[PDB]
């Protein structure tokens, strides 16, 4: 009743990686502008590249 | 001899399984 039978995943679940590059591109609407490496504003998105 | 039939659901447990061991788990439903 609450909990599901998945397929076995090696990975252990892979999620998502950001890019920054403050010196370069302009902040996406709603960044604040910071020196702070963990919230630089972020330009790109993708997987982790493991399969 | 008289034989009588009925109809019935049978049900399989789950998983990810390859095509050839899906098709023993429907003779083994059958066989119980």
């Amino acid at each position: 009743s609450w909990t599901l039978l998945t397929t076995s995943d090696v990975t252990c679940g892979v999620e998502q990686v950001y890019w920054s590059l403050p010196d370069m591109m302009q902040d996406p609407v709603t960044f604040r502008s910071t020196r702070q490496v963990s919230n630089y504003p972020v330009v790109g998105a993708e997987l982790m590249p493991v399969f | 001899d008289i034989l009588k039939y009925e109809w019935f659901e049978f049900i399989l447990p789950e998983g990810n399984f390859s095509a050839t061991m899906t098709i023993d788990l429907m003779n083994n439903a059958i066989i119980d």
